[PDB]
DNA sequence: TCTGCTTATCG
DNA sequence: CGATAAGCAGACGTCCTCTCGAT
RNA sequence: AUCGAGAGGA
């Protein structure tokens, strides 16, 4: 009758029990809380599962509540500073214009709420409209490897460490950018 | 006493005890529009002298630092311009004897 | 004490505490450390001098100490010490060292400000040590200059010291720092200098918060053994005091030669380092572990931690000698404050008895008997420190007894032992007990005795615990006995009542079917045990001698005892057998239940215990059970699932019902789907269906429920046991025949747990009941799956609820105790502490214990000014008036007689001064109030033992009846001082009650009521005044102790409505709480005006705050650049209205529904003058008439304003405002009910609105024009602290702890929350109950260090060297003294 | 057995001041020590027999007091004294003046 | 039967209703530091080995141990066993001061480093005495 | 530093802890067969002949209640009420 | 889950 | 440069009976 | 015997 499942180690029979833990690699928004700067959190936790724990735990928040209309999007990033804005990010990767951007966030050019929405950040992002300034923001002159080494090897390595793959990362940021606007639009 | 009707500067209430005796008392208007005295809550507060207030330190055993304490800021201390360590008698009423003296120190 | 000397057993008084200097430490050590090694390279009985040898004693337990050179026991560890050269910090003073810098500019040596400042002497003139230095420091935070406003003293700039890590440097204006420095400027700072810091010239100087040399802890606080003989053995501090001194080594390595750059510091760094971890491990930096791993180190402050350390868990606490415990088991033949004691229990325990002529021939048998037989004793002992083993011993027959020895002989009959129950919760569970030895290994106990204990006999486990000297035997049989603690201060009634099988059968056995035969009435007759033997006259007699159970059950009431109690329908003949009449301990007509006999307030036991006496009622305790539980053994009580089972057609016609409950919520199901639901004030369209359905679904389940309560027969024996109150409720009944009903997480409906369902067996969007978690069915009908899952979720809640408010509630209860505690009525019966301060000055304000207290009316206060003018007049002067010549022997003697009107008008005076002034506090009209002295029962104990004639006159004249009871009053007494303060205290202390005496002891009522004799009344007076004397509280008494319990124990059973109730509440109040959760505003109307609707509409529509934000349909900006002619094509004919007799070109619009313009009674003129009085001529503004279709609102500013328009909006959004007040939210109409004088006399009820708000800003809400500014009540206590004064506060709060406790059906007795809230109070302003709250006072140290912070508390007194007179309970319990608390209040002597 | 600070709450309010002396005195952890009257701390030699007592650091050998206390005071006292905290124990509450 | 108790019948509990076997394992082994001392199984010798066992040693064979069918009860030792040091000292194992029974069985065997290691099930029947939870 | 036997306030009633500490106090002194001041009718338990004893106040012993400024006063065992 | 150092905003 | 008002890091939620591993 | 974890009972 005896079932198994257990290790016999110095006589007893020891056991292994299960554990719980939080999926890694889903999109998850949270709203950090209600007298905090930031209104709304887009987590993502990523690990490779095949390589043993890349930690990396992506933070897309938003800033400002329901009364401030200085509604300013960044972002986190592993080894970073702090946080930076998000189209200084999509400039770092492939897409330079304001409103291609737009095409990796919203996906109805009839959403004039989720599209007004986003307004402020082009002006956070207005000082800056090429890709060699981009990885420079992130911090003499190799920082900009630096940075193209965290977009590579560090962040986001959910999809890939390779550097040929960089449209994926900005669309699928675009699709994280999509659920917290979403959410915070109250849909 | 200075009923002002709005509201004070910083700089307006650091005269408050710039002459030595007759010692001013700024008073708010929208907090005596009406009576606190007046709310069912409050009991009535009887100021005393330091001959009552001597007797109530030897016949009771007591230094000052045992009085159930108020403070300057205390809305029936102002009521009654509390200055420092001015005691008062409290006549509260009570379902265990319907009437209790309850003394009171200025802090 | 294990020998004698020349030297006297002082007691400790005071204790100073401080810093070591290092002049003394040198001094003070008996020998140096020389180095690391702590055992020998020999290996041999030394260790080596360099380590904890030399003169500090060793290991082999005989004689090793070479300085006492008195053995292991006799040692205390004589300390040793190191002297190393570089001095560092000590980081329990780090921030203190920071600060200390900051009041000293370093080259000076001397204090920042001086006295010619003059922002000082409101700061250093304190004079109160450590409380100066709060501002002081802050005065000095940030002054640079340090040199007529210049005198003497240096003139260089300091740094705004900054530390990080375990260093402190910073920059001047860009510099370094070190830690010699820091010692070096306060060896040089001045005497008087330091003092103002809260310092001391020679107990803690801050050149000794810089340690030059620390002192090293002798063995005993290390000790030393190991399972194998031949190898090493260590504690954990030698490890790290060795890893200090390899330290010490490494600076004198460095100190040889040269030392680079990183030498320089990396070393002393280091060194500094583990001296820092020698006291503590966590500093949320730098975490660290021993060599053996696991995060191990001293850390010597999480010795004394607070879970189970030094000071909260060996000082409060100890592992005890002569204790016991076992599994506990109830039988009904124990006696009450018996406990059955198991043999070998009692074979175990001892207690020494010194042997004296009376019990030396027992204590010889005793010894005969030995250790293994029951009745014998495990030692003996002799006039020496020689013990006599009695289990092997020699001489253990050949024992020669002389006088003064001491035999521990073993647990006897009958003894006082102390009996607990964990969780000790109040002192109810802490009583002693008297011994009876019996076997089977578990603990005996009453069934009565279950309640104070708070056990089932399901497993329930129980201690035991045993006195060793004659005085405390004593003050277990007359302080803590059983007996004693039946009627209880808490909630001033009894704690202990007849429970469970003796109650279930009580009501069966006084029905008026039950009749029992001679042969059963002997057996029950000779049962009860303390009876006269007479057998009572069979009530019927006729073709056969019966008995009813009232009358055999009255022969255990013994007789004297009457009592009174009506219920409804009860008639002076109860046909539904109704109430109680009990008459000289003799039952008349009534079924006895709970309310008669299960620890009710005015119940039998209550009765018993002051009349009688404790014994006489403990001893009915079991004189009852003997006899009921009998009477059930032979006939009999069961339960079967037939008593679940319900009509054919009562069950279907349940059915019906929750079927109509689902037609109503269906239909208003599509009447939502409609969008016509009119969702009320305040709340949300969702909002009023969910509350709307839930509000359906009870009121049929509760219509369910007593649908089928109704159809259970007197045979159910549910319902029988319901009746008795055995272990019953109606929900029970409901739940397990009817339908349970709607489970609920989180205060609401079943959760969508799935998107937009709630389980993957349903469609989407289900609001309805089978969807939302409501169970059709019963627990005899049996729960389908997902009603399973459902009521599983709930449940689960249920289990965690408990799981954490039992937590919450002993931390309750441990904050509650460490405040109150040490609470002790003085002997001038004025509540105080340690330090003397006056907490109350008459004890509840009465004087008065709450034992004795009892709920008794005044007939004076209720009832028409005519009833009352029936009563209490006496019109001599009057022929129908006066006092019929019927009831006195001078009637007719004394008519109009003059004089004696006189006293008789004063007495109606002041019976009339009486009742309004009584009138004037009991607004409510209510009676009912707990006094000192039950006079009713007097009054039959009058009427009783002198044998009143009631057709004769009396032989007391009206002189007699009323001087004699304005003398008695003359000598109820609760102080004795000689002074006028203390008299006037005295009388208002008895006040209330000498209104209550005169309402009853009035010339009418004892004359015409009463009947009273001369004999009788002079007993009545003698009786009342004894009684009184009697109930007055006991200096020594701690009631703060008992306050914290009487709160703690309630609370516990509080387990669960638009507020914070409860133990979140509660939480809340005790901490004290700047936000809460459920702020509001209870708003009543104008006093002339209170039931006028319009009005209460109107207060209602001007105190909702209301954000123009709150009606703004659309906000949005269009480009519209010549007025006269608009873009949009429906305004053009409002820009026409405006011909009634330059810009920006940059349009604003908005537009508002019109839907909420009308749920709040609004016109676009009010809106718009209030959108033009924010921008008051900034903002060109016109809108639209109300009579139109489109509501809209147009604005236009008066280079680069793409940008600075917005703004605007956004502000015009938010900071707007309209009518309405600021914190408030929304506010709700109800008509309360309320008790009010009746013009002739009467107290009827009258209806009156009131408004309820969520939020709170009552400093102007109350000021608002058309309300009652005198009654107007905020939940926030916090706010009326600081509106209304503090008094105001300390009622508010007393008003909000009690309908806390008093939500639960509870009653806790006024003494102990007032004196709870006056212990908040009278600190100044609020004092919450946490360790910043009342613990951040000046009590004791020692005090202190048994709540939260420890080592924190114990570094600040020793810094500011504070100095503790040891006049609290924990300070001596650390010491373990004779606290003067209770029986230590007193010093006795010849 | 343990004897709880919630067993003293209760052992308190009843007010059985000797019951609780005992149960924390002598049936469990208990202990003589000589204290200096000068000093105010545990260290004065005790090496009785002889009547031989000074106390190290302060010259005193005339001024010594025996006192009881729990052992684990005693503990708890020496630990402060180790962490250069000095809870000094005097006799009398009153002061020289 | 008050307070969520019971009442069960003897005449039925005599029968063995409700009737257990309990059996404690106890266990040791020798050579705690090998190469250096060893510890030896076997019933010691009162003179010059110290920390004698109170207990009574005379149930204990001359390999220093029980055998199966022996009544044990208090402080019995039940596993004897010495460690020398500069004669043996003593190392017994005895009973729990609260159970009594009768030994079961003894399993003698060595462990993975090599040395002796002993196993001794000691069994008694429990009766439902009057306390005893269900 | 005094106080008078004229001129006492507190309540003449022996309280019960003062009552306790009388009968442990005179129970000791029994137990450790000291002289005893009364006759018993058959009672060998020292507690009850301290109860006798508290019954005929012949317990010559003295109770100094002390007030929280320093003071005290002093009741005579034969001095005080006993109606507990 | 509340507090008591900082830190920069404001007059 | 004397107030004010945001930060951003800080802490604790009775007994008791086994067994185990590894210092 | 010391430490630390886990498992249950109230
Ligand atoms: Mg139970
Ligand atoms: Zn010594
Ligand atoms: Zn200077
Ligand atoms: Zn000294």
């Amino acid at each position: 009758f005896d079932m198994g499942g257990y290790f016999i180690i110095n006589g007893s029979e020891k056991v292994l029990i299960a554990q719980e833990r939080s999926a890694g690699n889903i999109v998850q928004v949270f709203k950090k809380a209600a007298p905090s700067p930031i209104s709304h959190v887009a987590e993502i936790r990523s690990a490779l599962e095949k390589g043993s724990r890349f930690i990396s735990t992506l933070q897309v928040k938003l800033y400002g509540r329901e009364g401030s209309s200085a509604r300013t999007i960044k972002a986190t990033l592993p080894y970073i500073k702090q946080d930076i804005p998000i189209v200084i990010i999509f400039r770092a990767l492939g897409i330079i214009p304001d409103g291609e951007i737009l095409e990796h966030i919203c996906y109805d050019v009839n959403d004039w709420q989720m599209l007004e929405m986003l307004k402020p950040c082009v002006e956070d992002g207005f000082v800056i409209q090429d890709r060699e300034t981009a990885l420079d923001f992130i911090g003499k002159e190799k920082r900009i490897q630096y940075a193209k080494d965290i977009l590579q090897k560090e962040f986001l390595p959910h999809i890939t460490q390779l550097e040929g793959f960089e449209s994926r990362k900005a669309f699928f940021l675009g699709y994280m950018i999509n659920r917290l606007l979403l959410c915070a639009l109250d849909r | 006493i200075f009923v002002y009707q709005n509201n004070i500067t910083p700089s307006a209430m650091k005269l408050v005890p710039s002459i030595p005796p007759a010692t001013i008392e700024t008073f708010n208007e929208a907090a005596l529009v009406v009576n606190i005295t007046h709310h069912e809550l409050v009991p009535k507060h009887i100021r005393l002298s330091s001959d009552e207030k001597r007797e109530l330190l030897k016949r009771y055993r007591l230094k000052e630092s045992q009085l159930p304490r108020i403070q300057r800021a205390d809305p029936v201390a102002l009521y009654l311009g509390l200055k420092r360590g001015e005691v008062v008698k409290i006549i509260r009423k009570s379902e265990t004897s319907g009437r209790y003296a309850s003394y009171r120190i200025c802090m | 004490g294990q020998q004698y000397s020349s030297a006297p057993l002082r007691t400790v008084k005071e204790v100073q505490f401080g810093l070591f200097s290092p002049e003394e430490v040198r001094a003070i050590s008996v020998a140096k450390i020389r180095f690391p090694e702590t055992m020998d390279e020999t290996q041999t009985r030394a260790k080596i001098g360099g380590l904890n040898d030399p003169r500090l004693g060793s290991i082999d337990r005989n004689l090793k100490c070479q300085t006492c050179q008195e053995g292991m026991n006799e040692c205390p560890g004589h300390f040793g010490h190191i002297d190393l050269a570089k001095p560092v910090f000590h980081v329990g003073f780090i921030a203190k060292i920071k600060k200390v810098c900051e009041c000293v500019c370093m080259h000076c040596g001397k204090l920042l400000l001086d006295e010619h400042n003059e922002l000082m002497r409101q700061a250093l003139a304190i004079k109160d040590s450590k409380k100066r230095f709060a501002a002081i420091w802050t005065l000095c935070k940030t002054k640079m200059v340090c040199e007529l406003v210049s005198r003497g003293g240096c003139g260089n700039t300091q740094p705004t010291i900054r530390k990080d890590g375990l260093k402190l440097v910073g920059s001047w204006k860009l510099r370094v720092l070190s830690t010699e420095e820091i010692l070096n400027i306060f060896k040089h700072i001045s005497v008087k200098d330091f003092t103002s810091l809260g310092f001391n010239e020679v107990f803690s100087r801050p050149e000794w918060m810089i340690l030059t040399c620390l002192p090293v802890p002798p063995p005993p606080v290390r000790p030393s053994i190991s399972f194998n003989e031949s190898q090493r053995g260590e504690d954990d501090l030698t490890f790290k005091l060795a890893d200090i001194l390899k330290a010490n080594i490494s600076l004198e390595t460095l100190e040889h030669n040269g030392a680079p750059h990183h030498a320089i510091e990396e070393a002393e760094s280091l060194l500094q380092f583990h001296v820092a971890t020698y006291m503590d491990n966590d500093i949320a930096g730098q975490p660290q572990a021993l060599q053996k791993s696991g995060r191990p180190v001293k850390s010597i402050r999480a010795r004394l931690k607070g879970k189970e350390g030094r000071i909260r868990g060996n000082l409060m606490g100890k592992r005890v000698d002569f204790s016991a415990r076992t599994v506990i088991s109830g039988d009904p033949n124990l006696e009450l404050d018996q406990v059955g004691v198991p043999k070998s229990i009692a074979k175990t325990l001892t207690y020494p008895e010194v042997v004296t002529p009376y019990n030396i021939d027992r204590l010889t048998q005793l010894v005969r008997n030995g250790p293994n037989e029951h009745p014998g004793a495990k030692y003996v002992i002799r006039d020496s420190g020689d013990r006599i083993d009695l289990r092997y011993s020699k001489r253990a027959g050949d024992i020669q007894l002389q006088y003064g020895w001491k035999v521990e002989r073993h647990i006897m009959d009958n003894d006082p032992v102390l009996f607990n129950r964990q969780p000790s919760l109040h002192k109810m569970s802490m009583m002693a007990h008297r011994v009876k030895v019996i076997p089977y290994s578990t603990f005996r106990l009453n069934l009565s005795v279950t309640s104070p204990y708070n056990a089932d006999f399901d497993g329930d486990e129980m201690n035991l615990h045993v006195p060793q000297s004659e005085e405390t035997r004593a003050e277990l049989s007359q302080l803590c006995a059983v007996p004693l603690q039946i009627v209880s201060p808490q909630s001033n009634k009894p704690c202990m009542g007849i429970v469970q099988d003796t109650l279930c059968g009580i009501r069966k056995l006084t029905l008026r079917d039950t009749f029992i035969e001679l042969d059963q009435v002997l057996n029950m007759l000779y049962w009860v045990p303390d009876w006269d033997g007479v057998i009572p006259t069979p009530a019927i007699i006729k073709p056969k001698p019966l008995w009813s159970g009232k009358q055999i059950l009255s022969v255990a009431i013994p007789n004297g005892i009457h009592l009174q109690r009506f219920d409804e329908g009860t008639t002076l003949l109860s046909p539904k057998d109704n109430g109680m009449l009990i008459i000289d301990g003799q039952i008349i007509f009534g079924v006895v239940e709970k309310k008669t006999v299960g620890s009710s307030n005015g119940g039998l036991i209550h009765v018993v215990t002051r009349e009688k006496g404790p014994q006489v009622c403990a001893k009915l305790f079991g004189n009852i059970q003997k006899v009921v539980n009998f009477w059930l053994l032979h006939n009999g009580f069961s339960t079967g699932i037939g008593d679940t089972i319900a009509d054919g057609p009562t069950m279907r016609e349940i059915t019906e019902t929750i079927a109509e409950a689902k037609k109503k919520v269906l239909d208003v199901t599509k009447e939502a789907q409609a969008n016509l639901l009119t969702a009320k004030h305040g709340m949300t369209l969702r909002e009023s269906f969910e509350d709307n359905v839930v509000r359906f679904l009870n009121e049929a389940r509760d219509k369910a429920g007593r649908l089928a309560e109704v159809n259970l027969k007197d045979l159910n024996n549910v319902k029988q046991m319901v009746m008795a109150g055995s272990k019953g409720s109606f929900i029970n009944i409901a739940q397990m025949s009817a339908c349970v009903g709607q489970q609920s997480v989180e205060g609401k409906r079943i959760a969508f747990g799935f998107v937009d369902r709630t389980l993957p067996h349903f469609s989407k969007d289900d609001y309805s009941p089978e969807s939302k978690g409501f169970v059709e069915n019963s627990y005899l009908r049996g729960l389908t799956p997902q009603e399973f899952f459902f009521h599983a979720m709930g449940g689960r809640e249920g289990l965690i609820d408990t799981a954490v408010k039992t937590a919450e509630t002993g931390y309750i209860q441990r904050r509650l105790v460490k405040a109150l505690e040490d609470i002790m009525v003085h002997y001038d019966n004025t509540t105080r502490n340690s330090l003397g301060n006056v907490i109350q000055f008459i004890y509840g304000e009465d004087g008065m214990d709450a034992a004795h207290i009892e709920k008794q009316s005044l007939d004076t206060i209720g009832g028409s000014d005519a009833a009352f003018e029936k009563r209490y007049r006496v019109d001599l002067l009057n022929t129908d008036h006066t006092l019929d010549p019927s009831l006195l022997e001078s009637g007719s003697e004394i008519l109009g007689d003059l004089k004696l009107q006189v006293l008789l008008d004063e007495e109606y005076k002041q019976l009339v001064k009486d009742r309004k002034f009584l009138r004037e506090v009991f607004v409510d009209g209510e009676a009912n109030w707990p006094l000192p002295v039950n006079i009713r029962r007097i009054i039959q104990n009058a009427q009783q033992t002198f044998h009143i004639d009631h057709t004769k006159p009396s032989d007391l004249t009206i002189k007699d009846i009323v001087l004699g009871v304005k003398d008695l009053q003359e000598n109820l007494l609760v102080l004795r001082g000689k002074n006028e303060i203390i008299q006037n205290a005295q009388r208002d202390a008895v006040t209330l009650f000498c209104c209550l005496l005169r309402s009853r002891l009035a010339t009418r009522r004892v004359l015409q009521e009463y009947r009273l004799t001369k004999q009788a009344f002079d007993w009545v007076l003698s009786n009342i005044e004894a009684q009184f004397l009697r109930s007055v509280v006991h200096p020594g008494e701690m009631v703060g102790v008992l306050a914290a319990q009487s709160i703690g124990e309630p609370a516990t059973q509080m387990t669960l409505k638009k507020v914070t109730s409860g133990v979140p509440r509660l939480k809340e109040i005790l901490n004290v709480a700047k936000n809460m959760k459920t702020p509001s505003l209870t708003v009543y109307l104008e006093p002339g005006h209170a039931a006028d609707q319009e009005q209460a509409k109107l207060i209602r529509s001007a105190i909702e705050h209301t954000t123009l934000k709150s009606v703004t349909i659309a906000s949005e900006i269009y480009y519209d650049p010549d007025p006269r002619s608009t873009v949009i094509p429906e305004d053009e004919e409002i820009i026409q209205l405006h011909f009634s007799l330059q810009q920006s070109p940059w349009l604003l619009r908005l537009e508002l529904d019109r839907a909420a313009m009308n749920d709040k009674d609004l016109t676009m003129g009010q809106v718009g003058e209030r959108i033009k009085q924010t921008f008051k001529n900034d903002l060109f503004v016109i809108w639209s008439e109300d009579n139109d279709e489109k509501l809209i609102i147009r604005c236009r500013v008066v280079a680069e304003e793409d940008h600075m328009l917005k703004k605007i909006e956004n502000t015009m959004l938010e900071n707007i405002t309209l009518r309405g007040v600021e914190n408030i939210e929304r506010v709700v109409m109800m008509k309360y009910d309320r008790k009010v004088p009746s013009p002739t006399g009467e107290y009827v009820k009258e209806p009156e609105w009131v408004l309820e708000t969520d939020g709170v800003n009552l400093s102007e809400v109350m000021t608002v024009p058309g309300i009652d500014p005198t009654r107007i009540y905020t939940n926030s206590f916090i706010d009326i602290m600081e509106v209304l004064g503090i008094e105001a506060g300390r009622a508010a709060l007393y008003k909000e702890v009690y309908n806390v406790i008093a939500s639960d059906g509870s009653y806790v007795n006024y003494r102990h929350m007032a004196l709870l809230v006056d212990v908040m109070t009278t600190q100044g302003g609020l004092t919450s109950v946490t360790r910043h709250g009342f613990n951040r006072s000046n009590t004791g140290a020692l005090m202190r260090c048994s709540f939260e912070e420890t080592v924190e508390i114990l570094f600040e007194a020793g810094a500011s060297a504070e100095l503790d007179d040891c006049r609290g309970v924990s300070e001596n319990v650390i010491l373990g003294q004779m606290a003067p608390i209770g029986t230590g209040a007193f010093d006795v002597m010849i | 057995l343990r004897f709880g600070e919630m067993e003293r709450d209760c052992m308190i309010a009843h007010g059985a001041a000797s019951f609780l002396k005992e149960r924390l005195m002598e049936a469990s952890d208990a202990f003589r020590v000589h204290i200096c009257g000068i000093c105010g701390l545990m260290t004065v030699i005790a090496k009785l027999n002889h009547n031989q007592f000074e106390c190290k650091g302060c010259d005193n050998k005339i001024d010594i007091y025996q006192i009881h206390i729990p052992y684990a005071a005693k503990l708890l006292f020496q630990e402060l004294m180790a962490m250069n905290i000095t809870p000094r124990l005097y006799t009398d509450r009153s002061r020289d003046f | 039967n008050q307070e969520d108790s019971m009442i069960m019948n003897q005449s039925s509990i005599d029968r063995g209703l409700f009737r257990s076997l309990f059996f404690r394992s106890y266990m040791d082994q020798e050579k705690k530091y090998g190469m250096s001392i060893t510890e030896t199984f076997e019933k010691p010798q009162r003179t010059n080995t110290l920390r004698m066992k109170h207990g009574t040693y005379d149930k204990l064979d001359d390999d220093g141990l029980i055998a199966p069918g022996v009544r044990v009860s208090g402080e019995d030792v039940i596993i004897g066993k010495t460690t020398p040091i500069s004669s043996k000292r003593d190392a017994s194992t005895p009973l729990r001061s609260t159970e009594n029974g009768i030994v079961d069985q003894v399993l003698v065997t060595t462990n993975q480093d090599g040395l002796k290691f002993v196993k001794v099930r000691v069994r008694t029947t429990k009766i439902p005495q009057i306390g005893d939870k269900f | 530093k005094a106080i008078p036997k004229d001129q006492r306030a507190t309540t003449p009633y022996m309280t019960k802890y003062e009552r306790a500490r009388i009968l442990g106090t005179r129970a000791l002194q029994i137990s450790m067969n000291a002289p005893v001041f009364v006759d018993l009718e058959g009672e060998t338990d020292p507690l009850r002949i301290a109860m006798k004893e508290l019954a005929e106040k012949k317990i010559p012993l003295v109770i100094r209640r002390y007030l929280p400024d320093g003071s005290f006063e002093d009741w005579s065992v034969e001095e005080l009420i006993v109606d507990l």
